[PDB]
RNA sequence: AUUGAAAAAAAUAAUAUAUAUUAUAUAUAUUAAUUAUAAAUUGAAAUAUGUUUAAUUGAAUAUAUUUUAGUAAUAGAUAAAAAUAUGUACAGUAAAAUUGUAAGGAAAACAAUAAUAACUUUCUC
């Protein structure tokens, strides 16, 4: 009927498939449904607020930068030129790592190079 | 059929009739997939995404600061040129195609608080070419992909036909999977931390790699996939293993911006940039 | 805690069921849902875990937001803006959501869903837009009741009709239904549910049922026929069922003549239109209007011309459509209308 | 007007941000919803039948109650496939060493040492400095030469202050903002830069490494208003 | 010639009834090369893993910071730099 | 309905039952199912009845009665790989060329490549 390789392939396929592995549908009572809706809506609102806060902050930073650069242009042309360069190949430093869940054994390195 | 003449009749009102809602056929389908009452419901925002949080906090501001060019105006792309009306044959003529390209190119905007580059989507294209002989290899590749991602893969089929390579048309051959949001972020984090350091002579992603507009890519060999923790934990269960292409799609206007963004997430870049 | 206060706020914003309210607001998931009436089913049921504390937090968050909105709402002077503020404050209230979703909107009981309350009215409007309004629009366009009678419609009020007096059965007419001559023998009952903010005391309404498809053999075409005409009707958000109780004999510009389609004349559209009166400033009370009853004719009726004359704006519509059956002759006889014509089966 | 060089050194967080009370609970709920809706664990794949590893897993697990004729099950009849009650959430219990994570709060945090870099791990720390007067501020430096670029000059000044203990990285050549005034006709152009690996430890009297919330307490109100948005909230 | 698994009749997923594939996933703790632990959701059943070769001990990711083994074992008494200096005359090549 | 936990009711829709009308309506009750379907001397689980250990529950083990395992792809109204070529209903847009990417090369697969003025809703200064 089937080889051992064929069997193993079938098993692998099954791992991915939804055939006889999935539970019943999540039914709710009307009160429960409402509670869920209120949870979700509130959360969504909170997320929107956070986005606006961050977005606003970014806008503020941009405005400050603009204000700075105009001033620099007014005062010292060479300094302005130096500031406003193409940073095409700018690379973030490899020490600035993505913050983990829990910290390492040695928290901070005081010596380098 | 009395005729094939298609011709949509005009209306006498501005109300937008959603025809789906007027039926009683698919009552489960009227609910959005986000809604709890739909069978299509899935808990989306299950836990705090770490890479995304990092981007929000540290990187995004830094990226904005980098990309500020003073009084930078919009750079319009190559577009379809209109004809000068110096002849009456120009009068209903289609426009001249773009200068260099056949297809139109997008406008490059200055980076401000709104349009800072960020990760949009990852796609993991795995086309196993031995599966022209063995269909079961495609299945195994798909499983591997699923294991790696925690996301449902989609089967790739042979779209073309060719004699030199023993390839038919309409044959299942490997799989793909578009990761988005938190799963994608996790996958990137795993790539940065676990897998790519275990590759021996790994210099990084090439600086000559990428789209013209905010898309960067690279690929992993069959040797490299055994470093993924889901595959590594049962090497008996994974005798064969398949390479893959990894298309990273950013919200970057240009490719150097996208590269910079990826560097922020601890991706090394080695080659001479364009 | 603004949503627990009911000093200034209406009673309708609360849930009237006590058990349901208790279930909503508890400190642990101990109680079982009042919705599940049966004991065995309640036993079987298991709500999702951790739902209570999070729900409470969400309530607090949205309650705070509502309170903040109210701080603005009371300072506001102009009425539409104030209403909008009120809506914003209370729309995310769980109790009002429960009330609206799970109790009837058509024949709303005032204590549960009060359409005098702005939030509930907004909800009702949204519900109407979701399905019933779209359906009505489709039936107007497909049947060709808009351009044939009255150019366009911008649906504002939800209009539902009924024929209670003829047969006995209770049924709201779905737009574009085929009703028997027995069903539509005696007059209908309207319900004009208004969702916009409007002056309830001043605003009058007119209702016109028009039959565009009565055949005129001189013209070799059709003509309109005003089958039923009411004017100067007073609506209120909750008190809105236009019945012989409400309107007086003075309000009837053309008293109900029934659908009596001729044999082979075809299907006849009867499309009720609901207009609101023009509102005059510097005049307290409801501004009436006089109709020249000799000028307007029933056997031929320019609806558009009439509208132009009295400066009406069509807010709502509904439509049924009648064709010939055996009982139309009986209906004619009852009303004292003539025998009724019979046309050739072929449209030659 | 005199050109001056402001510098704020940003030590970025080394671990995840702490979740809000609201957030945590919500996330737990979503996890529990997922679990309820999650598929059966396909144990037949990961554990081979008739193997020592499978046996341990089986022992760890406890099975579901099957349906049996002539009995009342008041929580409905068991719906089972691959050995799981479909009607409920499934729980699957699982050098050779237990992975024990380190404490997120630190010794420095406990002591409240403001000069230390390990004192907050989930927040973005900013280098502040106290001058001859009682005021605090971000490191200022006089730009007399004006030959070199501004950010480079700032970095050099920082390095000089340190005695080559610090290891910084400028985010860009562009200045984030300016602090300007009428009494002293000057202009402090603020650069942004990131401490990567080193001490500071040292005219300025004292220094500290603080979050955005603590800087408000230390620094003046007007100054804070001027330079609030530049600092990350977390 | 072409090795395949021949398809059975497909099961009709009705419109609206399609359910999203929520695979069974465990919360897995990865301790990296150093003691930094990170939680990640994973399909394989293992609550804890500790990694040997990661970015946190690779030189590319931090520039600022068993044949050979067998050889060392069985040439240990000799102790095999000074040895290099002794045995490295660069005249002949 | 009995069982668990610590007077009632007021939508839609479905189901059950009843009746109203030359009206596929209304009334009351209740919220099921939702990816399954025969056949397994062998795997796994439960319950019942025994026996031994620390009246007791856990733990171990025997028999009986069941339940699971036949492990197989679409999870989306799918949308230019291949497959039902006539009906109807609903919805969408192709191709080329270009820039890239593990074996991949001119030629296998995947990604990306025209413009947002005005409008509606949501959050926010």
């Amino acid at each position: 009927s089937l080889s051992p390789l064929a069997q193993r392939v079938v098993t692998q396929l099954s791992v991915m498939s939804a055939s006889r592995k999935q539970p019943k549908l999540l039914k709710l009572a009307r009160e429960d449904l409402i509670k869920h809706q209120t949870i979700e809506k509130c959360w969504s609102i909170y997320q929107q607020q956070q986005r606006e806060r961050r977005n606003l902050q970014l806008e503020l930073q941009y405005k400050s930068i603009e204000r700075s650069m105009n001033l620099l242009q007014e005062l010292s042309p060479r300094l302005f030129e130096a500031a406003n360069a193409s940073e095409k190949g700018k690379r973030f430093p490899m020490e600035m790592k993505v913050p983990t869940d829990f910290p390492p054994n040695t928290l901070w390195h005081y010596n380098f190079r | 059929p009395k005729s094939a003449c298609s011709l949509v009749k005009p209306v006498h009102h501005l109300v937008k009739i959603d025809k789906s809602k007027l039926s009683p056929r698919f009552p489960e389908l009227k609910y959005d997939k986000s809604d709890i009452r739909s069978p299509g419901f899935k808990p989306k925002d299950t836990h705090a995404d770490r890479l995304n949080d990092h981007y929000l906090n540290t990187l995004q501001s830094d990226l904005l600061l980098i990309n500020y060019s003073h009084n930078a105006a919009v750079v319009k792309g190559l577009k379809q040129r209109a004809w000068s009306g110096d002849s009456p044959y120009h009068l209903n003529r289609p426009p001249k195609n773009p200068r260099g390209s056949k297809a139109q190119l997008p406008d490059i905007h200055p980076i401000k608080w709104s349009n800072i580059p960020g990760l949009e989507s990852v796609v993991i294209n795995c086309f196993v070419r031995e599966a022209r002989e063995n269909q079961l290899l495609a299945i195994t590749a798909a499983l591997q992909l699923q294991q790696i991602t925690g996301c449902k893969p989609h089967p790739i089929f042979s779209k073309n036909d060719v004699p030199t390579w023993k390839l038919r048309k309409g044959h299942q051959m490997g799989a793909k999977v578009e990761l988005k949001g938190k799963e994608m972020s996790q996958f990137l984090s795993t790539l940065t931390e676990i897998v790519l350091p275990r590759i021996r002579e790994y210099k990084g992603i090439s600086n000559q790699s990428g789209n013209r507009f905010g898309g960067i890519s690279f690929g992993l060999t069959a040797e490299d996939i055994k470093f993924f923790p889901e595959i590594d934990a049962n090497q008996d269960s994974w005798p064969k293993t398949f390479g893959m292409h990894i298309n990273i799609n950013t919200s970057a206007q240009l490719d150097y911006q996208a590269r910079t963004l990826l560097s922020g997430f601890q991706f090394p870049f080695f080659g001479e940039e364009k | 805690h603004i949503w627990s206060d009911f000093t200034t706020r209406p009673s309708s914003l609360s849930i009237q069921s006590s058990k349901v309210k208790n279930y909503l607001f508890q400190k642990k998931a101990s109680l079982d849902p009042p919705s599940i009436s049966r004991r065995s089913n309640r036993i079987k049921y298991s709500p999702p875990e951790h739902i209570d504390e999070i729900f409470r937090m969400s309530y607090d968050f949205l309650e705070q937001r509502s309170s903040k909105f109210y701080e603005l709402a009371n300072k506001t002077k102009n009425p539409l803006k104030k209403d909008a503020l009120l809506i914003k404050a209370e729309i995310n209230n769980p109790e009002v959501q429960y009330n609206f979703q799970f109790n009837n909107k058509l024949n709303n009981v005032k204590d549960i869903i009060d359409y005098d309350v702005p939030v509930y009215r907004h909800l009702g409007k949204q519900h109407w837009e979701s399905y019933g309004q779209m359906l009505l629009m489709q039936r107007l366009e497909t049947l060709a009741a808009i351009p044939d009678t009255l150019p366009t419609l911008v649906p504002r009020a939800e209009v539902n009709i009924k024929f209670p007096f003829s047969t006995g059965v209770n049924k709201w007419i779905e737009p574009g239904e085929f009703l028997s001559s027995n069903v539509t023998s005696m007059r209908p009952i309207f319900k004009i549910q208004e969702y916009e903010l409007v002056n309830v005391e001043k605003q009058l309404y007119t209702v016109l049922i028009v039959n565009p498809d009565v055949p005129d053999l001189s013209n070799d075409s059709f003509k309109t026929a005003l089958c039923y005409g009411l004017v100067n009707i007073n609506l209120t958000y909750n008190d809105n069922l236009i019945d012989p109780r409400k309107f007086h004999s003075s309000n009837i510009i053309a008293d109900y003549l029934p659908p009596v389609p001729e044999k082979n004349a075809g299907k006849q559209r009867f499309v009720v239109w609901v207009f609101r009166q023009p509102l005059i400033e510097d005049k307290q009370g409801p501004n009436m209007l006089e109709i020249d009853r000799k000028e307007l004719s029933r056997d031929d009726f320019d609806i558009r011309q009439f509208t132009k004359k009295y400066n009406l704006t069509a807010i709502g519509a509904h439509i049924w459509r009648s064709e010939w059956d055996a009982k139309v002759a009986a209906v004619r006889e009852k009303y004292g209308l003539p025998p009724g014509r019979v046309f050739s089966r072929v449209r030659r | 007007p005199k050109i001056k060089v402001g510098v704020l050194l940003s030590r970025i967080p080394i671990i995840k941000s702490e979740l809000n009370e609201l957030e945590k609970k919500y996330y737990e709920y979503q996890s529990e919803l997922e679990k309820r809706l999650m598929w059966t664990f396909p144990a037949y794949f990961y554990f081979k039948k008739g193997t020592v590893a499978e046996h341990k897993f089986l022992s760890l697990q406890k099975g579901p109650i099957s349906k049996k004729n002539g009995i009342w099950f008041p929580r409905g009849i068991p719906d089972i496939k691959h050995g799981r009650e479909r009607s409920t959430k499934q729980e699957v219990k699982l050098v050779n060493r237990p992975v024990i994570p380190n404490d997120r709060i630190t010794e420095a945090d406990r002591s409240n040492d403001m000069k230390s870099l390990e004192r907050q791990l989930s927040r973005t720390l900013y280098l502040l400095v106290k001058d001859k007067s009682g005021t605090w501020k971000f490191p200022n430096f006089d730009l007399s030469d004006e030959s070199k670029p501004l950010h480079v000059h700032a970095e050099n000044e920082l390095k000089l202050l340190s005695g080559d203990q610090i290891y910084t990285w400028s985010v860009s050549a562009t200045p984030i903002g300016v602090l300007q005034d009428e009494r002293n006709r000057t202009a402090e152009f603020i650069v942004k830069s990131h401490i990567l690996a080193g001490k500071f430890d040292l005219a300025f009297e004292d220094f500290a490494w603080l979050t955005k919330g603590e800087i408000s307490e230390y620094v003046p109100k007007d100054y804070f208003n001027k330079t609030e948005f530049l600092l990350a909230d977390n | 010639t072409r090795i395949t698994l021949p398809r059975r009749p497909a099961k009709k997923i009705q419109l609206g009834k399609s359910r999203p594939a929520i695979y069974h996933q465990f919360n897995v703790k990865m301790e990296l090369s150093d003691g930094s632990v990170v939680i990640r959701r994973s399909q394989y059943p293992k609550g804890e893993i500790r990694l040997i070769q990661d970015q946190r001990n690779n030189p590319l990711w931090n520039p600022s910071r068993g044949s050979l083994d067998r050889f060392n074992k069985r040439y240990s008494s000799l102790f095999s730099t000074v040895e290099l200096s002794e045995e490295n005359k660069k005249k002949t090549q």
